[PDB]
């Protein structure tokens, strides 16, 4: 689930 | 004071004469012009080492060509769908973020190819001084704090909560974030906090007028059931207390 996953700064910036 | 190169000033003037003619603007030859603009603008604005006085000087020079040329260039997106606002937020270059906001023509809600807006990027950006947080809150007030990312429909508030960023959560709530928005899977910020065991963030969310602890995700899980299952009995007791 998205609510459990970690998102990094690089993942926000680049696809 | 920094000045545009001859070639850059030239490209700006060409844009000025063409900016109102859509089909010229899309012409293949005009693209070489637009590529010059994009290249030089991202060179000066978007590296971690960008110099705020240089960005300021460039902004002033674009506006002197035309306010419409300023609006066009500072809203350009690169091949990643990123604007200078995306890069300057990601780099925590908040003096440059402030210059872009103050130009008063930024589209702050632009999603990059990854699917995120600059407000979402800010939710994970380093903020080392309370004065930088003032710029972050100005950004939050210039765009849609409730926007949902193309990836999973998450909000900035969910992102901040998932990283345990109490500072950002307080900022987003103060700037009008809706605590009850659900992502594509039906998860709320409160559910995100329950997964991670972030006690103080749970209290902050529960303290918001209209916080709805009863919401279920698409499988019928609640913040309370999530908390117990993730082994965070203290949050579960907190949730129970608030719900009853």
């Amino acid at each position: 689930k998205a609510r459990r996953r970690t998102t990094t700064q690089m993942e926000l910036l680049y696809a | 004071r920094y000045e545009l190169s001859e070639k850059m000033l030239s490209a700006c003037n060409l844009l000025k004469y063409n900016i109102k003619d859509p089909k010229a603007l899309a012409s293949k030859d005009m693209r070489i012009c637009l590529n010059t603009l994009q290249h030089d603008w991202f060179r000066v604005s978007s590296q971690k080492s960008a110099v705020p006085a240089m960005v300021g000087d460039y902004i002033a020079a674009f506006e002197a060509v035309s306010p419409d040329v300023l609006r066009y260039i500072i809203n350009m997106a690169d091949g990643n769908g990123n604007t200078a606002l995306h890069y300057s937020v990601s780099h925590s270059n908040f003096q440059i973020v402030k210059l872009l906001l103050d130009a008063d023509v930024c589209n702050v809600d632009h999603q990059n190819k990854a699917g995120y807006t600059p407000i979402m990027l800010a939710a994970l950006a380093a903020v080392e001084a309370e004065k930088d947080m003032q710029v972050v809150e100005e950004l939050f007030s210039c765009g849609d704090v409730n926007a949902k990312a193309s990836q999973a429909g998450q909000t900035a508030l969910m992102l901040a909560v998932s990283h345990g960023r109490i500072d950002m959560v307080k900022g987003l709530l103060a700037c009008g974030a809706d605590v009850n928005i659900q992502d594509d899977e039906g998860s709320t910020a409160l559910m995100c906090a329950s997964e991670h065991g972030h006690v103080e963030i749970v209290k902050l969310l529960l303290a918001q007028p209209g916080c709805n602890g009863h919401l279920e995700d698409n499988d019928g899980s609640t913040a309370l059931s999530i908390a117990l299952e993730a082994g965070h009995k203290d949050i579960a007791v907190l949730l129970y207390a608030h719900l009853n």
